[PDB]
């Protein structure tokens, strides 16, 4: 089984 | 030396789990020093600010849609999906508590000692009885210790004013255990 | 409330550090090595039940250092406060002469996640053996860390963790030797 | 000591890869990162640098992001001025820095005193070897007198490729590989030039070896590529 991750969002420029 | 100033950017993704995989709840928080800027709730459904400095981030997420869908089905696609990879060697870890008696060296009274060490998880309990019945008072406890490792330790003591005779049992449940462990003091 | 696994990372400059972790219950699951870009468990056995492509860590730390950058530009330049640590050495088990036990130096409630910790032995630094973890999560979001060095027992030895950190106005020993 | 040479075992097996050789053939065929008297002008992390190097080519990045081996290195090349030639991936490259980026380990030398005053060039001999019998010979070329391994590695595998069908898209004509550096003081040391088993190719973590940037002598160093087919 594979561990998964949440990504990382861009904060607002 | 080194005298530059700081700056600091954490990102958490928390999964909270209830009544085994039943209710979860995603919490995702942004800091940027020691302070929580944005977040985003799963029981809220969206970002919301947490200080003035998150505003324009949880206006501009939250103004796509795509991102917000993402999030909100991430309590399944990343909680409950991650929860079950490592349930096995997590969630049913078990090892037993070792665990010895014996009276401090410290101390008229005589302060007994429960050490309760080497075990996992940490939810555990241990009481103090004299002759079969429940010490409420006198019992001190250093609080459960997580020492990193997947590991806990913890002493629980209990002051008292021993009579030839007296059997001080120091119990302890624990998952590991079906019954409860026992180990007596007999003064 | 049950269980919560955490995806804790971070990005700290000027330091260029970064880290990217999971946390179940308090302890870790596992690390990214940033320069061998591979996962690291916690404990051999997790890699042997579960994986974790590392390089995907990569491109979240990527984006936090972008982030940082912006969220510096915006407080305008605020730097971080120190916050010193509170540091204790405790044994693995009920301490015996000459029984294997573990020195455990618990460095907690301290940041920025950056700090210099050394073991000593009778006023001298000791290297064999040793271990310690990476910086862990905290909801107050400080800090903690782990450093280990196994030991034999000895009424004559005595020891210290030697922890460094910027919030702390000088190096602050942690005093340990047997006492039972 | 000079690392030890390899023994059957200790080199990868191409019958034991199932992925793309293409992937591999990728970074060796007409593929190569190379600039002249620039300065990092940023780094990622602690053992990176960072410079703005544009695709004179294609047009498909103006950041390149090297890595190094440690720490100590970074700080070495830092603010110097310097050349840089390596081989780049694009596969799982990332950073920040503060036009598209690519990125590559090692390939950085030292730009003053360091070249030829007439644009003369540096031949470096290689004599390739199937089944340990010589079978051709050349000389790849350099422009500087201390070069990188890697610059001559890559010069030598773009050869190869071409004239001997190093690597086709899916597999390769020999079954192990390895380029062999011998450096006038008796220092030897090699580089696999098979992908690791499976059916994948990881392309950043193969260039990872290139991280030491290792550099020779251009006029006394020596190459040998060593190869072998499946059967003999």
């Amino acid at each position: 089984p594979k561990y998964v991750k949440q990504n990382t969002l861009k904060l607002a420029t | 030396g080194d005298t530059r100033p700081r700056f600091l950017w954490q990102l958490k993704f928390e999964c909270h789990f209830f009544n085994g995989t039943e209710r979860v709840r995603l919490l995702e928080r942004c800091i940027y020093n020691q302070e929580e800027s944005v977040r985003f709730d799963s029981d809220v459904g969206e970002y919301r600010a947490v200080t003035e400095l998150g505003r324009p981030d949880a206006e501009y997420w939250n103004s796509q849609k795509d991102l917000l869908e993402q999030r909100r089905a991430a309590v399944d696609t990343y909680c409950r999906h991650n929860y079950g990879v490592g349930e096995s060697f997590t969630v049913q870890r078990r090892v037993e508590p070792k665990v010895t008696v014996y009276p401090s060296k410290t101390q008229h009274h005589n302060l007994l000692v429960c050490s309760v060490s080497g075990f996992y998880p940490g939810s555990i309990e241990v009481r103090w009885f004299r002759n079969g019945q429940e010490e409420k008072a006198g019992v001190v406890s250093t609080g459960l210790i997580q020492n990193g490792d997947w590991t806990f330790q913890t002493l629980v003591m209990l002051e008292t004013v021993p009579r030839s005779g007296e059997v001080y049992t120091c119990q302890v449940e624990h998952p590991s255990v079906t019954s409860p462990l026992t180990v007596e003091w007999r003064a | 409330e049950e269980h919560v696994i955490i995806q804790a990372e971070f990005y700290l400059n000027p330091d260029q550090s970064g880290e990217f972790m999971f946390d179940f219950d308090g302890d870790e699951i596992f690390h990214v090595d940033m320069a061998k870009k591979e996962t690291v468990w916690r404990l051999e056995e997790f890699g042997r039940f579960a994986s974790f492509e590392a390089q995907g860590a990569l491109a979240n730390i990527a984006v936090d250092k972008a982030n940082l950058e912006i969220m510096t530009k915006r407080s305008n330049y605020t730097p971080i406060t120190n916050v010193p640590p509170e540091v204790t050495v405790l044994t693995n088990s009920p301490v015996e002469l000459r029984e294997p036990n573990v020195l455990i130096c618990f460095i907690d409630k301290f940041t920025p996640p950056v700090v210099n910790v050394t073991w000593l032995r009778n006023g001298k630094p000791v290297t064999t053996g040793v271990s310690e973890t990476v910086f862990l999560p905290r909801e107050d979001h400080l800090f903690r860390k782990f450093h280990y060095l196994p030991f034999l027992p000895s009424t004559e030895d005595v020891y210290d963790c030697r922890v460094e950190h910027w919030g702390l106005d000088e190096p602050l020993l942690k005093h340990w030797e047997f006492d039972a | 000591e000079s690392q030890p040479d390899p023994m059957p075992d200790d080199l990868h097996k191409s019958s034991e890869f199932t992925g793309t050789m293409g992937n591999m053939k990728y970074l060796y065929d007409d593929h190569y990162v190379s600039a002249t008297k620039v300065k990092s002008v940023d780094s990622f992390f602690k053992w990176d640098l960072i410079y703005n190097i544009s695709d004179k080519k294609l047009k498909n990045y103006d950041k390149v992001k090297t890595e190094l081996l440690n720490e100590d290195l970074a700080k070495k090349y830092k603010d110097e001025v310097v050349d840089v030639y390596g081989s780049n991936y694009y596969v799982n490259c990332y950073f920040s820095s503060k036009g598209g980026k690519t990125c590559m380990y090692g390939g950085i030398t030292k730009h003053e005193g360091n070249h030829f005053d007439n644009g003369n060039l540096q031949n470096v001999l290689v004599r390739v070897y199937e089944n340990k019998r010589n079978t051709i010979s050349f000389e790849v070329q350099t422009d500087k007198k201390s070069v990188t391994a890697q610059e001559l590695d890559i010069k030598a595998r773009n050869f190869l490729i071409n004239k001997k069908n190093l690597y086709e898209f899916n597999s390769s004509p020999y079954e192990t590989g390895y380029i062999k550096f011998i450096e006038n003081n008796g220092n030897t040391f090699w580089y696999d030039m098979m992908p690791a088993p499976g059916d994948k190719f990881d392309q950043s973590k193969y260039l990872m070896m290139y991280n030491d940037n290792k550099t020779v002598d251009s006029k006394s160093v020596k190459i040998e590529v060593h190869l072998t087919t499946k059967n003999g």
